[PDB]
């Protein structure tokens, strides 16, 4: 990903390199389960 | 008592009573993913990202 590379090679190899990643990754999950129900009673949606 | 047992039993001569009951499930899915990769590369100057 990130390389920054300095070659020299003609006179003599030498390499010099700064190497750097930055990475951003944001997931957002909004769900919403509606469920009727008696009074006092259970009732249950699963969605899976 | 036998007329009265007579009256409830008229009450009691009744038919089951069946429901039709519809329930319906709609289920709606609806997906974008976009990936994007963007390339660089070059080995004369040894140059690539």
């Amino acid at each position: 990903s990130g390389i920054g590379i300095g070659f020299i090679t003609d006179n003599i190899i030498l390499d010099l390199q700064l190497s750097a990643m930055e990475k951003t990754g944001n997931g957002e999950i909004v769900s919403q389960p509606k469920v009727v129900t008696s009074d006092k009673e259970t009732a249950k949606i699963l969605k899976g | 008592r036998l007329d009265e047992l007579r009256r409830i039993v008229s009450q009691l001569d009744i038919p089951v009573r069946q429901v039709m009951i519809e329930a319906r499930i709609v289920e709606a899915n609806v997906g974008y993913d976009k990936s994007l990769g963007v390339r660089w590369g070059g080995a004369y100057h040894k140059g690539n990202w």
